[PDB]
């Protein structure tokens, strides 16, 4: 799906590295994403899919690792 | 009475000057309507160092209270507003207990200090 391309994108902005062929990395525990990635993830989500996640769906242990977070996304889309 | 949590955070305002200067809607995210108010009078130097303290208020308050901003605990939950002689208090939070909040920066950084406690 375009929608996952576009997850991976928003990611590999916001860590500064390639996540795709890493997709179970841990983003938080590895210093990539941090707090205020994890804002700037939500935003983009909204900005470039129309997607909105409340912060009340949005739960670190849920969303740390690239292929849970596309799993996320994909649903909700 | 007993702590029940702490937290404390330090950031660098150029990320979220960064992230106003893009154009993305981090105030109406991050900030109540009452805070949302008080952002929109300020010039863009003070937007950013309150935007940022807010948001590193938020982030230290969840850390006291045990979860991180997410399903528990998230940032319009938290309201934090000065007073009229300029102190921060929260004035809206989920914990049933005292909240303690302090807040300092300077033209680069924030750091935010939050303790709870159990009565
Ligand atoms: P968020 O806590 O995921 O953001 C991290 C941060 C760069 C914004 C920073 O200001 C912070 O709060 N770091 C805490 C993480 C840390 O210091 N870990 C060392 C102990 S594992």
């Amino acid at each position: 799906d375009d929608t996952k391309a576009t997850v991976l994108s928003i990611l590999a902005d916001l860590t500064g590295e390639d996540v795709s062929s890493n997709m179970d990395v841990n983003l938080f525990d590895e210093g990539i994403l941090d707090s205020m990635g994890s804002v700037q993830l939500l935003l983009e989500l909204q900005n470039q899919l129309g997607i909105e996640v409340p912060v009340s769906e949005f739960q670190r242990s849920e969303w740390d690792t690239p292929a849970k977070i596309v799993a996320k996304v994909e649903n909700l889309q | 009475m007993v702590i029940y949590g702490t937290g404390i955070d330090l950031t660098e305002l150029s990320r979220i000057e960064a992230i106003l200067a893009k154009g993305l809607r981090l105030p109406e995210k991050i900030l109540t309507p009452a805070e949302l108010a008080v952002f929109s009078r300020y010039p863009v130097k003070r937007q950013i160092e309150f935007m940022a303290g807010r948001f590193s208020a938020k982030e230290a308050y969840s850390k006291a209270y045990g979860t991180g901003i997410g399903a528990a605990v998230g940032f319009q939950d938290i309201e934090i507003l000065d007073n009229a002689q300029g102190k921060p208090e929260v004035t809206r939070h989920p914990f049933d207990g005292p909240a303690w909040i302090s807040i300092s920066h300077t033209d680069t950084l924030v750091m935010t200090q939050v303790i709870l406690e159990r009565g």
